[PDB]
RNA sequence: GGCUAAUCCCCCAUGUGGACCCGCCCCUUGGGGUGUGUCCAAAGGGCUUUGCCCGCUUCCGGAUGGGCCCGCGUCCCAUCAGCUAGUUGGUGGGGUAAUGGCCCACCAAGGCGACGACGGGUAGCCGGUCUGAGAGGAUGGCCGGCCACAGGGGCACUGAGACACGGGCCCCACUCCUACGGGAGGCAGCAGUUAGGAAUCUUCCGCAAUGGGCGCAAGCCUGACGGAGCGACGCCGCUUGGAGGAAGAAGCCCUUCGGGGUGUAAACUCCUGAACCCGGGACGAAACCCCCGACGAGGGGACUGACGGUACCGGGGUAAUAGCGCCGGCCAACUCCGUGCCAGCAGCCGCGGUAAUACGGAGGGCGCGAGCGUUACCCGGAUUCACUGGGCGUAAAGGGCGUGUAGGCGGCCUGGGGCGUCCCAUGUGAAAGACCACGGCUCAACCGUGGGGGAGCGUGGGAUACGCUCAGGCUAGACG
C-alpha cells in the first residue's frame, strides 16, 4: 500500500522537476487537488488538470522552470527550489496562529490545512486560524 | 530512529564522571604525607619529579605533585591538595598548594607569586 | 466541573463495582507525535446494571472506598467486546517475557 | 528553666479527667438503652435514651463533645433504639421519638 | 580607579592621535609627532600582520582609552546599549557622550577628559542647579550643565572659558561663555562625533 | 482575623510600605490577599500615599481590622469620612 | 487531711432558635423548607452607676484560614518482571468536623503490571535562578508559597485548631546530679563554644519604626524585626591627581657602538583639594493619648529614637595605596642573560640533551586593576543522545532467517458526530523576579509606581481541512 499520498505527490513533483520533465501524473484526490491549486495560484507550477490513465483518475501537474542558462550546466534554474513535507503520519504537526512560520523570510510558502480549508501562511494569518502544517515550498 | 522509537525508548543523557575524587567535590583537601619521592616521567620526557603520597581528610590515599623549584616538604608534614593532573606522570591526579600549612612558597621566586605562593619582595 | 470520562467496562467480577478502561490521546511533550495512553478506573455500579463490553461515562464522585472515586454516569454504547478482547490479549501476553 | 506554660499542662490534666468522665457516662447510658431495646422493654429503654440524649447535648455544651460528633451519637442512638424496638414493637412511651 | 600613568604612550600604541592630554596633543609635542611607532624595545621593528582578534581588540582599546573608562563600566554600558532599541554602535556612542565628565570636556570647561573628571569629582560642576561630583553621571537631553559660582572665581576655569571665546561647540550642545552655563540639547549621532573608531569592530569584538 | 496592615517592601534605610489585606497569622512580608495601597514615610514624591478607598471600605465591611498606623493612613485618605 | 472565692463546675426554668429519630414537600449523593415528639442555652465585671462600656448564650450568614478528594505533570537502574492477604470489592459496624479497608467482623476472589507494577539508587517540590540563538541542559543558596522534621522511635491528652521545636507519657543512645533507691536534660531559636572541614560572622544596639500576643486603657512581652559590627564573598559608585614639562637628565635594558628603549614618564612649574580638623545637623514620626464634637465623622492640638551627631549642608585643608596574570600556537604581548634530557614548565599540541621568543631572572610589552589569578562545580561551545538537529556498504552501528502477538502506521468517494486540531470570549496563571515606561536616594547598584506579556488548565460558544470515529459506497493496494 501507499502510505503517504501527499508526500508521494510532493516527491513525484520533486523528482520530475529535478529531471526537468514537462508534466507528471500523480494519483488523484481532492486534498492533493487543493494542494495543487495553492501551488498553481502561488506560481510554482504552470498548472494541473484531471486525467484518466487506464481508467483510473490522475492529476497532470505541469511544472515550470526558469530560462536556459550560460556557461557549463545550462540547465535552467528551478522554480520549486525546495519542497518538504512537514506533518507526516507518525508525527503529526499542528500550529496555532502565532506559530505559523515565515518560510524563507517570506519568499516561500507554508501550506496549512485549517478548519477554513487549505491555505498558505499569509492566507491563514490574515484569516486568523491555525492548523496542520503540511509542507514548506520555496 | 523513528519518532515512535523515540517515544518508546528516547534519547539517553550522557553521564559525566569526575576526574577528581578529592571527595565532597571540595576545591581543596588537606592531608598528611606518607612518602616524599622522586619519580621518573613517561616516554617522551626525562626528569626527576617530586611527588608525595597523601592520606586525606576524606579517607583517601593519593599522590600529589610538588610544584616549584625546591620544597621544604618532609615525610610527616601536612599539606593541602589543589587538584589537576600531570600529563607525563601517570598516577598523580592532584597538585600541592605551596605556602599552605607546612609547604612554604618557592624561595627567590619573583615572577609568578600567585601560583607557588610566595610573598611580595621589597626593592631597596 | 466534576470530571467526566468515557471508557469500556473491562471487568465484571467485583460486587457492585466495574473496572473501566479509559483512553487518552495527547502530543508527546518533546517529540510531538500523538501518543495514546489508557488507565483503568474503578466505577461504582449500585444496581449491577452495566455488563462487560459496555461503553459508559464515568463521573468524579465522593469516594466510595479506596481506589473508588468514580460512578457510572450513563451508558453510551452497549456491547463492543473488541476493546475488551484487546485488553484481555494484552494482559495475557504477560505470560511470556518473564524467565 | 521552669517556664509557666507548665500551668497549661496542669490545667490540661484537670480537663482530661472531666471529659473522660462525661464521655464514659454517655457510653454506659447508651449501651444501657440499647440492651433494653433488644430485650423488648419500650418504656425503660425510651427513658434511658432520653437521659442519654440530654447527656450528649450537655457534653456538646462544653469542649468535651462539641460539633456534630454529638449529632452523630444522637442519630446512631435513636436509629438503633427505634430499629431494635421493632420486635413486637409497642412504642409505649412515645416521648423520645416522633410518632 | 581608572588608568593613571603615562598617556601619550597610548597615543602611540593605538597608532592614532587621541587627545587625552588636552593641549600639547595640539602643539608639536604629542610624541605622536616624529614618533608614531608603538612603545617598547620592539617599537621601531616591522609589524607582523595582526589577526582578526587583534584588530577588534585594538579598536575596542582605542575607544575605551579615548573615553578613559574602565573595562567594567565600558562593558556594562555596552550591554545596556545592546538591550535598547536602535543601532547598538550609535546608541553606545551616545551613552558614552552622555557621561557628565565627557560633557564637561565637550562644553570646553576643561582642557582634557581627565581634567573634566577632576572638575566633576571636586564639585565644581552644576547640573540643573545642583552639584554633581560623579563623572559616571548621565546627562539627559535638556539638562543645564553650569559651573558653581564658588568655582567661578577660579583661575583655571576663567582661563579655559577665556580660550573658549569664539570657539565653536558641538551641534548637540550650547553654552553661554559669560554665565558659564551649558545645555545638553540632544544625543549626538555617529556623524556628530569625529571619533577615529569603527564601532562595528567593537560590536564584533564583544560577539565572542 | 483578617487584617489591614503594612508590609515593608523598601530597602535598607529606604522604607516603602504596601498597605495590604492579609491574615494576621502570616509574616508581615509574606503572601497577602489584596494590595490596597502604598505608603512612603520619607515623602519623596508628589504622591506618597494611595488607597483605592472603595476596596478598603469593602474589606472593612467584612471584618478586617486595620493597624493603628494603617487606620491612620486610611483615615488620611478618608475611608471613614461619611458626609 | 481541712477551709474558701469566681467570667471554675453542676441542676432547673425560659426555646428566639438549634440538634436528633419518623412523616411530607421541593431539590437531587449527607442541599433547603416543614410537622409532631425528645434534648439543648448563659456570667459576670467596670465606671463619669439610670446609662454606657468590656464581656457572656443559642442561631443564620459573611470573611479569612484550613481538612479530605480527583484529572494531568513530577529523576536513574529491566544486570529490578512479576507484585499483592486488609490485598481488591461487598454488607454491617467503629472512628472523625468530614469521605474512605481509616479500623473492625462476616461474605465474595479479587486488585496492579511492559502505557515500567514490585524492587533498588538518588532526591524536599515550586515561583524562579544559571546557561543557551532557540529548543534544551543544569540547579532550587538567599526572598516568596507549599511540605516535612525538632537526639532516634512510638503514643495520646488539652484545645476552634497539635499528635505539638522552647507541652506531656513510654522505649533507646548520649551528657549531668546521686545518700545507689532514683532523678534532670534536648540551640535544625539569636549570639557564642567545640568537633568535623578547604571554608562561613558579634556571647552587639534598640521597642524609635513595621508586624505579633495579652489588656478597657495606661502598658507589658517580642534574639520576628529595625540597625550597627566582622569578612574585597557579590554588585555598584569613588580615590591613588590635573595642566605645563627635554628631538629628550641619571640608573637599568638592547645594540650593527652610529644608537635605540623605559618616556612627558621622573625631576620641576602652577592649579584642584582623598583623608583629617571646625561648626550647623536630619528625613524616617504619626497615630495610640489629651481635649472639642455623642469615646463616630470631622476639626484641631501635644509626648514619642536604636541607627547617631551618622547621612547631609556650610567653612578650612594635605599630591596623597598598586597590584595580579600573561607574553611558542590556540591568544594580544620579544628581546638579552643564565641553566644544558639537568633544574623545571604543561589546559591540549608539546618545550629543555649549548643561540631555548615555551625552563629561571632581567628589561620591555599585553591584559585587567582593588583587585588579579588558581581549584572545584554547572551550562556553554557539544549539530558529541541530533524534537529543532546525527547516523549504521568499507569509519562505532542492520538483528543469522522467518512466522506472527501487542503496538506504530493506513487507498479512493459521500455523509453523521466534533475526540484530537483550530478560533473567540471568560476564569485562573499570587507577590517578588524577568520585560517596558516614569520616578526616589548627587549617579548607579538598590528601590517605588504604573503598564505589558505569558505556556498550561477550567468554563461557554464556534469552525470541520486534516487526524479519529460511526454509517454507506468504490476497485488502483491485498487476496482469490
Ligand atoms: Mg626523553
Ligand atoms: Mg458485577
Ligand atoms: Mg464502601
Ligand atoms: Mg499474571
Ligand atoms: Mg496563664
Ligand atoms: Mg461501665
Ligand atoms: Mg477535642
Ligand atoms: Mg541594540
Ligand atoms: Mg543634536
Ligand atoms: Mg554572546
Ligand atoms: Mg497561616
Ligand atoms: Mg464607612
Ligand atoms: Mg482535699
Ligand atoms: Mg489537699
Ligand atoms: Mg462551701
Ligand atoms: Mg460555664
Ligand atoms: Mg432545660
Ligand atoms: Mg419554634
Ligand atoms: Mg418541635
Ligand atoms: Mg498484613
Ligand atoms: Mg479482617
Ligand atoms: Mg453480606
Ligand atoms: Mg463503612
Ligand atoms: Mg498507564
Ligand atoms: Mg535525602
Ligand atoms: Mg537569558
Ligand atoms: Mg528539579
Ligand atoms: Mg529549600
Ligand atoms: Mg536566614
Ligand atoms: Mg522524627
Ligand atoms: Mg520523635
Ligand atoms: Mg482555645
Ligand atoms: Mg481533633
Ligand atoms: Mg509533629
Ligand atoms: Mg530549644
Ligand atoms: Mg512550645
Ligand atoms: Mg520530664
Ligand atoms: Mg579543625
Ligand atoms: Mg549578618
Ligand atoms: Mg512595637
Ligand atoms: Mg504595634
Ligand atoms: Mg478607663
Ligand atoms: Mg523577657
Ligand atoms: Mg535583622
Ligand atoms: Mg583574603
Ligand atoms: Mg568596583
Ligand atoms: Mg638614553
Ligand atoms: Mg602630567
Ligand atoms: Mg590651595
Ligand atoms: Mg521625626
Ligand atoms: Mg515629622
Ligand atoms: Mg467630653
Ligand atoms: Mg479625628
Ligand atoms: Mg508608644
Ligand atoms: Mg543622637
Ligand atoms: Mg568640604
Ligand atoms: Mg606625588
Ligand atoms: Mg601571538
Ligand atoms: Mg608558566
Ligand atoms: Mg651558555
Ligand atoms: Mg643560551
Ligand atoms: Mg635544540
Ligand atoms: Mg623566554
Ligand atoms: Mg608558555
Ligand atoms: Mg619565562
Ligand atoms: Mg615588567
Ligand atoms: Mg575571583
Ligand atoms: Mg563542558
Ligand atoms: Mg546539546
Ligand atoms: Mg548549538
Ligand atoms: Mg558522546
Ligand atoms: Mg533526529
Ligand atoms: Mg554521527
Ligand atoms: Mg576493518
Ligand atoms: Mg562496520
Ligand atoms: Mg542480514
Ligand atoms: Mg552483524
Ligand atoms: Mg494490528
Ligand atoms: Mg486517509
Ligand atoms: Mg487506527
Ligand atoms: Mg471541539
Ligand atoms: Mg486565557
Ligand atoms: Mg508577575
Ligand atoms: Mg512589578
Ligand atoms: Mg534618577
Ligand atoms: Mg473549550
Ligand atoms: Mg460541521
Ligand atoms: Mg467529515
Ligand atoms: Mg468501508
Ligand atoms: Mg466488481
Ligand atoms: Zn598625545
Amino acid at each position: 500500500m501507499l502510505t503517504d499520498p501527499i508526500a508521494d505527490m510532493l516527491t513525484r513533483i520533486r523528482n520530475a522537476t529535478r529531471v526537468y520533465k514537462e508534466s507528471t501524473d500523480v494519483p488523484a484526490s481532492r486534498f492533493k487537488e487543493e494542494i495543487l491549486r495553492i501551488l498553481a495560484r502561488e506560481g510554482f507550477i504552470k498548472g494541473y488538470e484531471r486525467v484518466d490513465v487506464d481508467g483510473k483518475p490522475y492529476l497532470r501537474v505541469y511544472l515550470k522552470y526558469g530560462p536556459r542558462r550560460q556557461g557549463p550546466d545550462p540547465r535552467p534554474e528551478q522554480v520549486i527550489h525546495h519542497i518538504r513535507r512537514i506533518s507526516k503520519p507518525g508525527r503529526r504537526v499542528y500550529v496555532g496562529v502565532k506559530e505559523i512560520p515565515r518560510v524563507r523570510r517570506g519568499l516561500g510558502i507554508a501550506i496549512l490545512s485549517t478548519s477554513k480549508g487549505v491555505l498558505t501562511d499569509r492566507e491563514a494569518r490574515k484569516l486568523g486560524v491555525g492548523g496542520e502544517l503540511i509542507c514548506e515550498v520555496w | 530512529p523513528t519518532i515512535n522509537q523515540l517515544v518508546r525508548k528516547g534519547r539517553e543523557k550522557v553521564r559525566k564522571k569526575s576526574k577528581v575524587p578529592a571527595l565532597k567535590g571540595a576545591p581543596f583537601r588537606r592531608g598528611v604525607c606518607t612518602v616524599v619521592r622522586t619519580v621518573t616521567p613517561k616516554k617522551p620526557n626525562s626528569a626527576l619529579r617530586k611527588v608525595a603520597k597523601v592520606r586525606l581528610t576524606s579517607g583517601y590515599e593519593v599522590t600529589a605533585y610538588i610544584p616549584g623549584e625546591g620544597h621544604n616538604l618532609q615525610e610527616h608534614s601536612v599539606v593541602l591538595i589543589r587538584g589537576g593532573r600531570v600529563k607525563d606522570l601517570p598516577g598523580v591526579r592532584y597538585h600541592i598548594v605551596r605556602g599552605v600549612y607546612d609547604a612554604a612558597g618557592v624561595k627567590d621566586r619573583k615572577k609568578s607569586r600567585s601560583k607557588y605562593g610566595t610573598k611580595k619582595p621589597k626593592e631597596a | 466541573p466534576k470530571k467526566v470520562l468515557t471508557g469500556v467496562v473491562v471487568s465484571d467480577k467485583m460486587q457492585k463495582t466495574v473496572t473501566v478502561l479509559v483512553e487518552r490521546q495527547f502530543p508527546h511533550p518533546l517529540y510531538g507525535k500523538v501518543i495514546k495512553r489508557s488507565k483503568k478506573y474503578l466505577a461504582h455500579d449500585p444496581e449491577e446494571k452495566y455488563k462487560l463490553g459496555d461503553v459508559v461515562e464515568i463521573i468524579e464522585s465522593r469516594p466510595i472506598s479506596k481506589r473508588k472515586r468514580f460512578r457510572v454516569l450513563r451508558l453510551v454504547e452497549s456491547g463492543r467486546m473488541d476493546l475488551v478482547e484487546k485488553y484481555l490479549i494484552r494482559r495475557q501476553n504477560y505470560q511470556s517475557l518473564s524467565k | 528553666r521552669n517556664l509557666s506554660a507548665l500551668k497549661r499542662h496542669r490545667q490540661s490534666l484537670k480537663r482530661r479527667l472531666r471529659n473522660k468522665a462525661k464521655k464514659s457516662a454517655i457510653k454506659t447510658l447508651s449501651k444501657k438503652a440499647i440492651q433494653l431495646a433488644q430485650e423488648g422493654k419500650a418504656e425503660e429503654a425510651l427513658k434511658i435514651m432520653r437521659k442519654a440524649e440530654s447527656l450528649i447535648d450537655k457534653a456538646a455544651k462544653g469542649s468535651t463533645l462539641h460539633k456534630n460528633a454529638a449529632a452523630r451519637r444522637k442519630s446512631r442512638l435513636m436509629r438503633k433504639v427505634r430499629q431494635l424496638l421493632e420486635a413486637a414493637g409497642a412504642p409505649l412511651i412515645g416521648g423520645g421519638l416522633s410518632a | 580607579g581608572r588608568y593613571i600613568g603615562p598617556v601619550c604612550r597610548l597615543c602611540r600604541r593605538e597608532g592614532v592621535k587621541l587627545y587625552l592630554k588636552g593641549e600639547r596633543c595640539y602643539s608639536p609635542k604629542c610624541a605622536m609627532e616624529r614618533r608614531p611607532y608603538p612603545p617598547g624595545q620592539h617599537g621601531q621593528k616591522r609589524a607582523r600582520r595582526p589577526s582578526d582578534y587583534a584588530v577588534r581588540l585594538r579598536e575596542k582599546q582605542k575607544l575605551r582609552r579615548i573615553y578613559g573608562i574602565s573595562e567594567r563600566q565600558f562593558r556594562n554600558l555596552f550591554e545596556e546599549a545592546s538591550k535598547k532599541k536602535g543601532v547598538t554602535g550609535s546608541v553606545f556612542l551616545g551613552l558614552l557622550e552622555s557621561r557628565l565628565d565627557n560633557v564637561v570636556y565637550r562644553l570646553g570647561f576643561a582642557v582634557s577628559r581627565r581634567q573634566a573628571r577632576q572638575l566633576v569629582r571636586h564639585g565644581h560642576i552644576t547640573v540643573n542647579g545642583r552639584r554633581v561630583d560623579l563623572p559616571s553621571y548621565r546627562v539627559r537631553p535638556g539638562d543645564e550643565i553650569a559651573v558653581a559660582e564658588k568655582s567661578r572665581n577660579l583661575e583655571l576655569i576663567r582661563q579655559n572659558l577665556e580660550a573658549m571665546k569664539g570657539r565653536k561647540v558641538g551641534p548637540w550642545l550650547s553654552l553661554d561663555v559669560e554665565g558659564m552655563k551649558g545645555k545638553f540639547l540632544r544625543l549626538p549621532d555617529r556623524e556628530d562625533l569625529a571619533l577615529p573608531v569603527n564601532e562595528q569592530l567593537v560590536i564584533e569584538f564583544y560577539s565572542r | 482575623m483578617v487584617k489591614i496592615r503594612l508590609a515593608r517592601f523598601g530597602s535598607k534605610h529606604n522604607p516603602h510600605y504596601r498597605i495590604v489585606v492579609t491574615d494576621a497569622r502570616r509574616k508581615r512580608d509574606g503572601k497577602y490577599i489584596e494590595k490596597i495601597g502604598y505608603y512612603d514615610p520619607r515623602k519623596t514624591t508628589p504622591d506618597w500615599l494611595k488607597v483605592d478607598v472603595e476596596r478598603a471600605r469593602y474589606w472593612l465591611s467584612v471584618g478586617a481590622q486595620p493597624t493603628d498606623t494603617a487606620r491612620r493612613l486610611l483615615r488620611q485618605a478618608g475611608v471613614f469620612r461619611q458626609e
